């Protein structure tokens, strides 16, 4: 609660660019504590990438990224840094900031793990320009009717990069929603689907918008589904 | 920082404090500087968990064995005695002390494990491990038992694991390899798994800790029990008539037990260390303070040799020799941390039956 | 500097209440230097446990730590429904990097469900630019394996679609699917008959939705 950490910095870049992720505590101070670098690629495990210990003088690296990455601390704005050259597309992944209460010394090593987490920071490495979606509705027919429910939704089509937002009526509707995880289809963009279950008898008063935000792309889409 | 103008000490609750505590105030009536003295929870490994934080005491009180991780992380400040103050304390005792070739904390005490024992209970006490499982069977008759000690700790534990065999590091050249162990040989795989043996047929309990075998032999309830000289002020007020004799041998060696130098340093963050060297030189260090601190509960054989002539004299001291003349003295060198971590959870892990002695002695991975 | 951390089992079914143990091994000794973590989908991890049984400070009590032989337990005494998530294991002995597991799924057991199966032609704006998406739907089903396959014209299609599935409701505990054919608007309109067949462990026979292309 008190203890908290805010990361910054993600972005898309081009294979071979650079990026610069920051990490700022409160609740503590960074020069009596050790930070970590963990990444976390979409639907897979959590891969260590750096440390930094200030007051021992320690830092750290895993070998899939030496001589590329460099980790660094500023204790007088409590931030640390991780600078990144060289960028692979094997690099993209979710980066996470983590805590570890004390200095760190190899003969204490056995005195914990990572107790506190950030909120994480996106980083795509490809060659491909951002592009905004193609939003299709979804609209309900008598193939989309199951007793008194009927499905509707809208189609997120060919985007890029990572990620995008879906709500309905601005967030005014919540029950019956799923929204699907987004498939990488083989042009290399991405394509996303939002359905939602609703009583047949409530598609003649009711009106349903999905609401689409890709914010790398700055496109914004509300797409009204009826009926065909 | 600590704050100027006053003495912080942290000694271990098991120690008589009290005692140090009125040594500090003989020490303000002079001066006019109030000392401090608590006793934190594992204050051995809180001291360099805090040391960045600007927490942490003046003067730390340990056995010699952690205080060159100390020293090596930065947080200990080298002492300078003249020659004429280091000739007042026995020579073995200063090495003990030493890291790199400098000091790094003033001796006070030696501290050695030793079998204690119910006379009325217990007569003749056993000369060997091996002869302790038919006795027990005999004092259960009875509604007794024949042992209990603190078998959370691998410090109480490990006279039996080195009895024939087991080491912590090599020593040799007048130097420490830290790469070669000896935890998982043949002699440590046989002391601990006679002590494994002993709790799977019910003659100890996996879950004794200190404090269940104080209270055990000080009410009457068992006959033996494993302690230190500082153990001894507890059993006097029980009006227990006990004895203080040499361990019992393993496989017809004897029990090696670590002998510690309890030892006080000095801060390097603290702007007191005029003060502190003051108090432990010419407050301490005397036969005053010693003795003031030594009736709350024993030190042992202290290292300054105009006292140790009088404590000799007591035959609790001559056993508390003897079972350290059989033994070694603990290392000093950074790792011993590390080393501690890995034997502690080999031993609860084997006497509790998660692991076997194999396993529990091959995971012990110290380096 | 090599270490490999396998946890067992990669996924379990229990209901609220159960009692639950998860294990993980590692390829070298490195004494009790392990620690537990949690993660919930869109979250960051939380730490549980360290040195291998020590409970961190806030953590519930029914959760505990042990050891079995040179194998890492973590055993949970009674679910709870906020105790649904991932677990992973991981170690920090200072002569290996820090090395994660593989992670390990506890998904909440309910009866068999059997899904509810929709279809969707492509919308006319699509069409407007050439291509021709076609969605099928299986809506709150369990358990999670399911198969769809396309038949266009009686003919079974292959290579042209993708699908995916969402978390585990909260409410409900089912699972949905989304599946999507896509086609060119020069083939689209060269055939008829578009199908999504669906077999499911709560269906007796493979359920099928279809439709003619134009047939409002
Ligand atoms: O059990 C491991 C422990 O052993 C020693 O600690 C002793 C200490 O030296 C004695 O003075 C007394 O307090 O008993 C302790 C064991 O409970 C080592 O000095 C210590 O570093 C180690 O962790
Ligand atoms: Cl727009
Ligand atoms: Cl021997
Ligand atoms: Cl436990």
């Amino acid at each position: 609660s008190e203890v908290q950490l805010v990361e910054s910095g993600g972005g898309l870049v081009q294979p071979g660019g650079s990026l610069r992720l920051s990490c700022a505590a409160s609740g503590f101070n960074i020069y009596s504590s050790s930070i970590h670098w963990v990444r976390q690629a979409p639907g897979k495990g959590l891969e260590w990438v750096a440390s930094i210990s200030s007051y021992s003088g320690y830092t750290s690296y895993a070998d899939s990224v030496k001589g590329r990455f460099t980790i660094s601390a500023d204790t007088s704005k409590n931030t640390a840094y991780l600078q990144m050259n060289s960028l692979r597309a094997e690099d993209t992944a979710v980066y996470y900031c983590a805590r570890y209460k004390y200095p760190y010394w190899s003969w204490y090593y056995y005195w914990g793990g990572m107790d506190y987490w950030g909120q994480g920071t996106l980083v795509t490495v490809s060659s491909a320009s951002t592009k905004g979606p193609s939003v299709f509705p979804l609209a309900p027919s008598s193939k989309s009717t199951s007793g008194g429910t009927a499905a509707l939704g809208c189609l997120v089509k060919d985007y890029f990069p990572e990620p995008v937002t879906v709500s309905w009526n601005s967030g005014a509707l919540t029950s019956g929603v799923h929204t699907f995880p987004a498939v990488l289809q083989s042009s290399g963009l991405y394509s996303l689907s939002s359905v939602v279950t609703v009583p047949s008898s409530s598609l003649g008063t009711q009106t349903y918008i999905c609401n689409v935000n890709h914010k790398p792309s700055n496109t914004k889409v509300d797409k009204k589904v009826e009926p065909k | 920082k600590i704050e100027e103008g006053k003495l912080v000490i942290w000694i271990n609750g098991d120690k008589g404090y009290n005692g140090l505590a009125e040594v500090g105030k003989k020490f303000e009536k002079d001066t006019g500087i109030k000392v401090t003295v608590e006793h934190p929870d594992k204050l051995e490994e809180k001291f360099p968990q805090v040391a960045a934080t600007g927490d942490g005491p003046d003067i730390i009180f340990w056995a010699h064995d952690r205080f060159g991780g100390y020293a090596q992380s930065g947080l200990l400040a080298e002492i300078t005695p003249d020659k004429a103050f280091q000739d007042k304390l026995y020579p073995f005792t200063w090495d003990a002390v030493r890291y790199n070739g400098k000091l790094i904390a003033y001796p006070i005490a030696v501290e050695a494990l030793s079998l204690i024992y119910n006379k009325d209970l217990l007569p003749n006490p056993p000369k060997t491990w091996e002869e302790i499982p038919a006795l027990d069977k005999e004092l259960k008759a009875k509604g007794k038992s024949a042992l209990m000690f603190n078998l959370q700790e691998p410090y109480f534990t490990w006279p039996l694991i080195a009895a024939d065999g087991g080491y912590a590091f090599k020593y040799e050249n007048g130097k420490y390899d830290i790469k070669d162990v000896g935890v998982d040989n043949a002699g440590a795989k046989a002391g601990l798994t006679f002590l494994v043996d002993l709790i799977k047929n019910k003659h100890m309990n996996a879950d004794t800790d200190y404090s269940i075998a104080e209270a055990a032999f000080n009410k009457g309830e068992t006959a033996m029990t494993i302690n230190g000289p500082w153990a001894w002020s507890n059993i006097d007020t029980s009006k227990v008539n006990y004895g203080v004799t040499v361990l019992p041998t393993f496989k017809g060696q004897p029990s090696k037990p670590f002998v510690g130098v309890l030892s006080a340093g000095i801060n390097a963050a603290s702007p007191n260390k005029e003060l502190a060297k003051e108090f432990l030189e010419n407050y301490l260090l005397t036969d005053e303070g010693l003795e003031a601190v030594n009736k709350d509960k024993p030190l042992g054989a202290v290292a300054l040799k105009s006292y140790e002539e009088e404590l000799a004299k007591d035959p609790r001291i001559a056993a508390t020799m003897e079972n350290a003349q059989k033994g070694e003295i603990m290392p000093n060198i950074p790792q011993m941390s590390a080393f501690w971590y890995a034997v502690r959870t080999a031993v609860i892990n084997a006497a509790s039956g998660r692991q076997t002695v194999d396993e529990a002695l091959k995971d012990a991975q110290t380096n | 500097s090599d270490i490999q951390m396998t946890q067992s089992p990669s996924s379990l079914s229990a209901s609220v209440g159960d009692r639950v143990t998860i294990t993980c091994r590692a390829s070298q000794s490195v004494s009790s230097a392990v620690a537990w973590y949690q993660q919930k989908p869109g979250k960051a991890p939380k730490l549980l446990i360290y040195s291998a049984s020590s409970l961190y400070s806030g953590v519930p009590s029914r959760f505990s730590g042990s050891r079995s032989g040179t194998d890492f337990t973590l055993t949970i005494s009674s679910l709870q429904p906020e105790d649904f998530a991932t677990y992973y294991c991981q170690q920090y002995y200072y002569g290996y990097p820090i090395t994660f597991g593989q992670g390990t799924k506890v998904e909440i057991k309910r009866t068999v469900a059997a899904p509810s199966v929709f279809i969707f032609p492509p919308s006319d704006s699509q069409l407007k630019s050439g291509t021709a998406s076609v969605v099928c739907l299986l809506n709150n089903f369990y358990p999670r394996e399911a198969k769809v396959q396309w038949k266009v014209d009686n003919a079974l299609q292959s290579g042209n679609s993708q699908e995916s599935v969402t978390e585990q409701d909260s409410k409900d505990s089912t699972y949905s699917l989304s599946s999507t054919l896509t086609l060119s608007k020069a083939d689209y309109e060269k055939h008829k008959v578009y199908a999504c067949e669906v077999t499911h462990q709560g269906l007796s026979s493979p359920v099928t939705k279809s439709f003619n292309r134009g047939e409002c």
